[PDB]
């Protein structure tokens, strides 16, 4: 009974038992529904081209049949039509826009802005907002590869050094998830990350390390390891060039990543030390070492010598992310600056439910009573530890801080319930996001969070997520997991990261993007319809599943090869 | 916010320190 | 440690007595 | 005006296809 | 050159294009 153990030596995140058991199997089908599970995790093992299917394997290992599975349940339900940013209702009006309309047709490759001539939507934004405006272009052509390419093209040889660096950008969103095997992005990004212009390097780094965030490929790390030393490199082209190398290697321990990241802290001024791009430095390093736990002794003993106030923020943030799925009680203790702290709660707690209650009764607390600094960042635990998870209470408490006099708390209140939300045509939330739209109009940043937000819950029109767990809530997705930081990380000064020069970063959220749709096949990977009994009724499949429903088949007809219903499931016959 | 509404139990209602008492 | 009632409360700097300063029983 | 011919690309006026692809 | 196409080896510079 093969398919059992491949889940729970995933689960012990060991490669060597995982390749053990993806071989040492005298069956095929079995093969092809553990490639699947593979691919759905992000694993991507590399086989002799001497072993029996070699090809198929491979192909699906690399989701390449992803897009096509996609749009035909996008067929099936009857909404390939596009939906322009008003359906759902000054330049931060039209960046704001440009990421509702990122976000609501993400996986659909069309859009009404983003025309055939695209230049009369981008010349209405200006800098950094027509950078990301051109790089929502790779977030509607997601898992496109050869469609996005040829559409994104046309960008890559622009006069505009913003719209060029977007559409690099672009380039490296629509290669996530993907691993094709011709190495489009690297290619393609790769003679810009040492480029003159520092914005160029900004869009270039960030594409490439979303683009590999699932392998630690060694030439990709010493093509970008060499930036953060280079002394034209801003502090934020560091920092993102640490992002990039921890989302690249994450979970991996590489050594190189990490002795260059701590000569990077080494070699800075106390007084540099100081810039909030910074902050992406240690996260980096967490990201290296997510899930590793005590090991991480070694890297708190040689942090010792960083200067104090800087000190705590690595200590905490890398120590956070060494237990990410620890859900050890004693670090919990230990974190009841702060921020980080309240972060790092969420994120151990996440692992398991009673832990995951009591921290939301903290989170209350907290914001109800706790530090006026400290409250800051606990909206952005709620939606850490509630990713597409529409919970009343959550959403109550948030409407409620949701008016909160200190802006910070609003801000990061309103983004936590876009969150929440996200993927979800939730009725309830859409009207008070609505309201609170009606509430904060003449508030320009309150505002834009509400587009934020309602963008975010009808993200791909109700058929995608962003939770990082899967396969019956029981395994995590390491890359889910670093897009998700990332972009926390990044709100813990969002009155100048989120809403300054570099709101590019939310599109780290598409490292967690997944398809919250089942489909069955026969064995030949056809599809196959069948009756299920969707419970936590009846539906012709492809049907699509929230948060925490198992579905069954209500026929003894077919007999399914992986004991989980979900995601893509091979079925035999008698 | 205003406060109607909810109260958990912060019964005058002192539902946070950040409210109008 | 304390606070007193406008409202003021010197163990958290904020400006806007509590039986309880953890969870302010009336 | 959706590919290039040989360098001449007449949508953005760059001067120096099977669509993307070196070839 | 480590961003070429030689189509790509087995079915040009990029930046330049030359």
């Amino acid at each position: 009974r093969f398919p059992e153990a491949l889940r729970l030596a995933l689960m012990l995140n060991d490669m060597e038992l995982v390749e053990d058991i993806f071989t040492s199997c005298k069956d095929v089908v079995v093969q092809k529904q553990m490639a699947f599970m593979l691919g759905r995790h992000g694993v991507f093992l590399e086989l002799s081209e001497d072993v029996e299917e070699y090809e198929d394997l491979t192909e699906i290992m690399s989701n390449v049949q992803l897009n096509s599975n996609f749009l035909a349940l996008a067929r099936e339900l009857d909404i390939m039509e596009p939906k322009v940013p008003d359906d759902i209702y000054s330049a931060r009006m039209n960046l704001a826009s440009s990421f509702v309309n990122g976000f609501v047709n993400a996986a659909f490759g069309q859009d009404k802005l983003l025309t055939d001539d695209g230049n009369k939507w981008l010349y209405k934004n200006k800098d950094h907002g027509m950078l990301s405006a051109a790089a929502s272009l790779g977030m509607i052509l997601l898992w496109d590869v050869d469609g996005g390419l040829t559409q994104i093209d046309k960008y890559l040889y622009s006069s505009e050094d913003y719209i060029k660096s977007g559409a690099l950008l672009a380039c490296g969103i629509v290669n996530s998830g993907v691993r094709n095997e011709c190495d489009p992005a690297l290619a393609l990004l790769s003679d810009f990350v040492l480029h003159n212009s520092n914005t160029m390097r900004l869009g270039s780094i960030f594409g490439l390390g979303l683009a590999y965030a699932g392998s630690n490929r060694e030439d990709v790390l010493t093509l970008l390891l060499p930036v953060m030393g280079d002394s034209k490199s801003s502090m934020e082209v560091a920092g993102v060039t640490a992002l990039a190398c921890g989302m690249i290697a994450v979970g991996s321990c590489n050594g190189d990543v990490t002795s260059t990241i701590l000569q990077t802290i080494m070699e800075k001024s106390e007084t540099e030390l100081k810039d909030t791009y910074a902050r992406w430095l240690p996260l980096g390093l967490g990201l290296n070492h997510l899930g590793k736990g005590e090991a991480i002794e070694a890297i708190l003993a040689a942090l010792e010598v960083v200067s104090e106030p800087f000190r705590s923020f690595a200590n905490t943030l890398v120590d956070v992310c060494a237990y990410a799925g620890s859900g050890n009680v004693l670090k919990v203790q230990q974190l009841l600056h702060q921020g980080v702290a309240v972060l790092g709660i969420a994120l151990i707690a996440m692992g398991e439910e009673i832990g995951a209650e009591m921290a939301l009764r903290t989170f209350g607390h907290l914001l109800r009573y706790g530090e006026p600094t400290l409250r800051r960042a606990v909206p952005l635990a709620l939606a850490l530890i509630s990713v597409s998870n529409p919970r009343l209470n959550i959403l109550d408490t948030l409407s409620k801080f949701s008016h909160d006099a200190d802006p910070e708390v609003s801000y990061n209140s309103i983004f936590a319930m876009g969150m929440v939300g996200s993927g979800t045509n939730n009725a309830r939330l859409a009207a008070m996001l609505r309201q609170l739209a009606q509430y904060h109009a003449k508030d320009p940043n309150n505002l834009f969070m509400v587009r934020l937000a309602q963008g975010l819950t009808h993200l791909g029109k109700g058929t995608l997520t962003l939770c990082p767990y899967h396969s019956d809530r029981q395994l995590m997705s390491q890359v889910a997991v670093a897009g998700l930081l990332t972009v926390l990380v990044s709100f813990l000064d969002v009155r100048n990261i989120i809403l300054g020069k570099s709101h590019y970063v939310l599109y780290g959220l598409v490292a967690a993007m997944q398809p919250r749709m089942l489909v069955t096949f026969d064995e030949e990977l056809r599809p196959l319809p069948v009756s299920v009994r969707v419970g936590q009724q009846t539906h012709t499949t492809p049907v699509l599943l929230a948060h925490g429903e198992r579905a069954e088949l209500a026929t003894e007809e077919f007999l399914p090869v992986t004991p989980i219903l979900e995601g893509f499931v091979i079925l035999r016959k008698n | 916010s205003d406060i109607s509404q909810s109260v958990s139990s912060a019964v005058q209602q002192y539902y946070s320190y950040y409210y109008p008492v | 440690y304390y606070s007193i009632h406008a409202s003021i409360y010197p163990y958290y700097s904020y400006t806007s007595r509590y039986q309880s300063s953890s969870y302010g029983y009336g």
